[PDB]
RNA sequence: GGAUUUUUGGAGCAGGGAGAUGGAAUAGGAGCUUGCUCCGUCCACUCCACGCAUCGACCUGGUAUUGCAGUACCUCCAGGAACGGUGC
């Protein structure tokens, strides 16, 4: 079986090693688990640095993303193919 | 026609011109908003052009939303418990509705993170001391009806109705 | 709204349907443990519905005694009947069949062949209520508790079988000092065991069983239920004997028992109640405890494979002259293969080939009999498309509007001109 | 095992960016398929402004993040 | 062989891509050449330097083992490899 | 093939992974340091070239700051462990 | 012998994978490949010092996992 | 097919010092409640060393540009610094 091919073309959330989140349409992959994500958005967790400040999530729009496979931790699905 | 999850699942889901996640709901004649939580919090802006929504209510908890586009609807009354369900909003686009009284804008002060408002083509724009009442009511808004707020407007907003 | 008559009648009928359905279940045969527990859990939800409906039925008679005289007045009245009957003449053109007032309750609390779960309980799932090791009431997993127990003793001198011998203890010497950290573990082990008892017997009254254990605890266990012939009376909390019942009674009101040590009835209460509940529930599950111990001993003694399996539970010249063993294939006849050229020619014009051509949408013909590819068949059907004619009256119009030298119009144009004027 | 296409950057003044924030500049003199570089006139520049000329160095490839061409290449 | 993503990356060369290295510096520039091991050379680089310092470098060469990701141009969204 | 299977058994008998071989010989626990500073006391069922391990009766100890940091431990019964996270395997642990 | 082959003969087994970035992913394995990438379903995933989120499926890369927690009801001698 | 650019990881851990400063509604121990005293966990303000310097995004006022394009970002001056990361 080629399990990641079942997850193809879905809106998928991909967790990077430094803690980032990549939500993108998972178009393609290969042996090293590089990803091609269309319409991908990255999400950085922001440390609060205070006792009363909340923890926020900053989202950057990226577009067509090639994610190198050594950065990837784990991928989950968010949505059907749009 | 009433709105369900069915019209959510089939509609256009994409990246808008301002590069956020967008769901389009143009031209559906929706009278009541319900069952939106099937969007699974993957969206930042939802359009609602050409629907017959009488009141902006029924909004479930969606945290990632930053824009509501309620262009050309029939909003005569407004919902009050909106800030508990849309915590990170930035734009509210309430153009071409039937808001008439000043107190009808009163629930809008509850959104803390709100930055941009558009209440154009509304009878509530027609009355005197309107914009200063919006500033004195909702202070966190930085752009009102595509006019940036000025400190003279803040001062004459604080002066009135003391 | 006829609360007195209609609502109570409907609630009484709904109760009768629930009794009939769980009677139909207790009439039917059961074949395996999963489906037994599933039906017993389903019948529990039906009992919860029955109790709630019976609740509402009992809290609907206070205003009934307010209107009973007026209701009992069947002679002086009649006008209200007429007034309601006149309002029943509203919306006559209601063209609809209505066979659903009793059929929907009957088919609601019944089930459909593929899934032996009724429409009320149709999302009910035993695997959200049991883990796989527990096998739906067959076994209890104590492996997790054994791991928490290793951490608690701070040493590995203790097997799973050794652990089970600890849980065979009842009223004898404790495993650890009862005032130590063993208490947090005992609380957790019990919470699992108590949930498990009710989970595997869902037809038994949980409130009855809880109230009985509470009553036995207060009236007997706290009141000297352990006597010897230091032997005389033992008190769970203060971990000591006592001479006579007179000095036991006068010790129950002393500061060391009430609140003046760290093992008292104010502080150690919940743990002492818990130690009684784990005892009474393990006695009720004594068969299941034996079954887990047997299963552990059977799992321990196995080979690799046995453990893995349990965790899964000659006419050559005639055929040459006839044309056999020849490579041929007809893609039009469902991509079938032929053992000869004549067989390939007869298979291209056959019942299966024509059926596949009709299902594909391309009608066959005399020139398209030998077609194999579907790309050439579309061009063949387009060129065969009634040759090139279809033009009997595409000019006859006899335009009299010209009357000089300009009579130009088509058939449809002259038809529209005759229909317009 | 394909060699990097640094034939443009050969004998040109580079500005390497090594890991740990380290920064060296110099004339790239050679490379292997591992992108280990050989730097001539290598000047190490630290967080302090003063720059140590260290002459001729071999940089292991897995520490290189980036290299800027200080000449036109 | 060569995977579909590195084929997309090779298709992206000649266009303005955006690399992010492992040190978080963002190198947006025209991808002159890319390699099978994701070595990227870019011209007209605008570097962000991880504290906001946007400078402009010319002719960088980024080691592919340090590349966190590569924002490719969105006009490659209809490439036949992505299909 | 078969010569590689004889080669790997003699190499695992005489080479650096001998202690892992010894841990599957007389079934004694090894103390394994991990990259996230977790010590693992447990027997090894099987290993390979990468020091990937299948382990029984594992006690994972580690030190957690809440002050003074405490030796919070857990008992993982059976486990698999990737080999690149292994730091140090010491064959005989003292206690 | 390789132990990735031991891991590939696990399907519909509920494990708890500890990842390299302090993550604890408790879910049942739908697929492991030769490069130790594990595809799980019914995932309860807890990041480091965060609340347990739940996902329908996860697909962890192989180098990013640190260790497993396998079920206690696993005959490993038949699995090797 | 564990030795520099992807998959057997170079990752883990901690946020400077002081002050008869302030709080743990329901959650610390000890002097065996309550009141008090002591000690290994935060936030707000003040002081030394607004932790420091940098650039980007951003708010007020003044000010310039009236221009037909497919974009990291776009006038300048001054004040404030809620945010991001870099090196010490």
């Amino acid at each position: 079986s080629s399990k990641m091919l079942q997850h193809i073309d879905y809106r998928m959330r991909c967790i990077l090693q430094d803690g980032r989140i990549f939500i993108g349409t998972f178009k393609a992959f290969d042996k090293h688990m590089n990803l091609i994500l269309c319409d991908c958005d990255e999400f950085r967790k922001i440390k609060p640095k205070n006792s009363k400040q909340a923890e926020r999530e900053e989202k950057r729009v990226l577009g067509l993303v090639l994610l190198r496979g050594e950065n990837l931790v784990s991928m989950t699905v968010e949505g059907p193919p749009p | 026609v009433k709105l369900t999850a069915e019209l959510i699942e089939q509609a256009a889901q994409y990246t808008n011109a301002v590069r956020d996640r967008e769901l389009d709901l143009r031209g559906y004649k929706i009278p009541v908003i319900e069952n939106l939580g099937a969007t699974l919090d993957q969206f930042d802006a939802i359009d609602f052009s050409d629907n017959e929504i009488r009141k902006l209510d029924g909004f479930p908890l969606l945290r990632r939303l930053k824009t509501l586009l309620v262009n050309n609807n029939r909003i005569c009354r407004i919902g009050e418990g909106l800030d508990q369900a849309l915590p990170c909003l930035t734009e509210l686009i309430l153009t071409n509705n039937s808001l008439v009284e000043l107190g009808d804008l009163d629930p809008l002060a509850s959104l803390k993170s709100l930055t941009y408002l558009s209440i154009l083509r509304n009878p509530v724009t027609n009355k005197k001391h309107y914009r200063l009442y919006v500033i004195y009511k909702v202070p966190q808004v930085r752009v009102l009806d595509f006019q940036k707020v000025k400190l003279k407007e803040r001062q004459e907003a604080e002066k009135m109705f003391k | 709204m006829e609360t007195i008559l209609e609502q109570q009648r409907r609630y009484h009928e709904e109760k009768e349907r629930l009794m009939d359905v769980m009677a139909k279940e207790m009439l039917t045969k059961k074949s395996t443990l999963r489906d037994q527990i599933n039906s017993d859990h389903r019948t529990r939800a039906m009992q919860d519905r029955y109790m709630e409906v019976s609740g509402n039925l009992r809290d609907l008679y206070d205003d009934k005694d307010g209107l009973r005289k007026e209701e009992l007045n069947a002679i002086s009245g009649p006008n209200e009947f007429a007034e309601f009957y006149n309002r029943l003449k509203q919306i006559k053109e209601f063209h609809r069949k209505h066979p659903n007032e009793i059929c929907v309750p009957m088919s609601v609390e019944f089930e459909e062949l593929l899934k032996a779960r009724e429409n009320p309980s149709e999302e009910a799932q035993n695997l959200v209520e049991f883990t796989d090791e527990e096998g739906y009431g067959r076994y209890l997993d104590l492996h997790d508790c054994y791991l928490k127990y290793i951490n608690l003793k701070a040493s590995e001198k203790l097997d799973y079988i050794t652990y089970l011998s600890i849980f065979d203890q009842l009223f004898d010497i404790p495993k650890e000092r009862k005032n130590a950290e063993y208490k947090r573990y005992l609380e957790m082990l019990l919470e699992y065991l108590q949930d498990y008892t009710d989970r595997v017997k869902p037809l038994q009254d949980q409130n009855e069983l809880f109230g009985k254990i509470q009553a036995e605890f207060e009236k007997k266990w706290e009141n000297g239920t352990f006597p010897g012939w230091e032997e005389r009376a033992q008190r769970l909390f203060s971990t000591k004997g006592k001479s006579l019942e007179s000095l036991d009674t006068s010790l129950f009101a002393k500061n060391p028992k009430s609140k003046g040590t760290k093992r008292d009835t104010e502080r150690n209460k919940d743990i002492a109640f818990l130690e009684a509940q784990i005892y009474e529930y393990v006695e009720i599950l004594g068969e299941q405890r034996h079954l887990t111990h047997e299963n552990v001993q059977r799992k321990q003694a196995r080979t690799g494979e046995e453990r893995e399996e349990e965790e899964e539970e000659i006419p050559y010249w005639l055929y040459k002259l006839h044309g056999l063993n020849i490579n041929y294939n007809c893609e039009i006849c469902g991509n079938y293969t032929y053992r000869g050229p004549k067989a390939f020619q007869r298979h291209f014009a056959e019942w299966r080939h024509a059926h596949g051509m009709r299902c594909l949408g391309i009608p066959n013909t005399a020139h398209f009999a030998n077609v194999t590819q579907i790309e050439d068949a579309v061009s063949l059907w387009a060129k065969l498309k009634l040759q090139k004619a279809s033009e009997r009256w595409q000019p006859d119009t006899e335009e009299e509007y010209e009357d000089s030298s300009g009579n130009v119009v088509n058939k449809k144009t002259y038809e529209d001109l005759k229909r317009q004027g | 095992a394909h060699p990097p296409e640094l034939k443009k950057f050969m004998d040109k003044k580079l500005s390497l960016k090594l890991n740990g924030g380290r920064h060296v500049q110099g004339i790239l003199r050679g490379f292997d398929p591992f992108m280990n570089l050989v730097i001539d006139e290598c000047v190490e520049m630290a967080t302090s402004g003063q720059q140590n000329n260290i002459g001729m160095v071999v940089i292991r490839g897995n520490s290189i993040i980036m290299l800027e061409a200080l000449e036109r290449v | 062989s060569i995977g579909v993503p590195i084929k997309v990356l090779h298709e992206a060369e000649g266009h303005i891509v955006t690399c992010e290295t492992n040190t978080g510096e963002v190198y947006r520039g025209k991808l002159i050449e890319a390699e099978d091991n994701m070595n990227c050379q870019m011209s007209n680089i605008t570097v962000t330097y991880r504290d906001g310092r946007v400078a402009q470098l010319e002719q960088v060469y980024i080691r592919g083992s340090k590349i966190r990701f590569l924002i490719l141009p969105d006009m490659l969204k209809n490439a036949p490899m992505l299909k | 093939p078969e010569e590689l299977q004889k080669r790997e058994e003699e190499e695992f008998n005489t080479g650096p992974l001998s202690v892992l071989t010894q841990s599957v010989k007389n079934n004694t626990q090894v103390l394994i340091n991990c990259r996230n500073n977790k010590k693992l006391l447990g027997r090894v069922k099987a290993f390979d070239r990468h020091c990937n391990m299948v382990l029984e009766n594992v006690k994972e100890m580690w030190t957690e700051v809440p002050s003074k940091p405490v030796n919070k431990d857990r008992y993982i019964s059976k486990m698999f462990l990737r080999g690149d996270s292994v730091i140090v395997v010491l064959r005989n642990p003292l206690i | 012998m390789k132990l990735v082959r031991f891991l590939m003969k696990l399907s519909h087994e509920t494990v708890t994978i500890e990842l390299k970035n302090g993550t604890q992913v408790h879910g049942t394995i739908t697929g492991v490949d030769v490069s130790m990438n594990t595809h799980l379903k019914a995932v309860k995933m807890t990041l480091k010092n965060r609340e347990p989120v739940q996902l329908e499926t996860l697909s962890i890369r192989g180098n990013n996992i640190r260790y497993f927690i396998l079920p206690d009801s696993l005959p490993l001698d038949t699995l090797l």
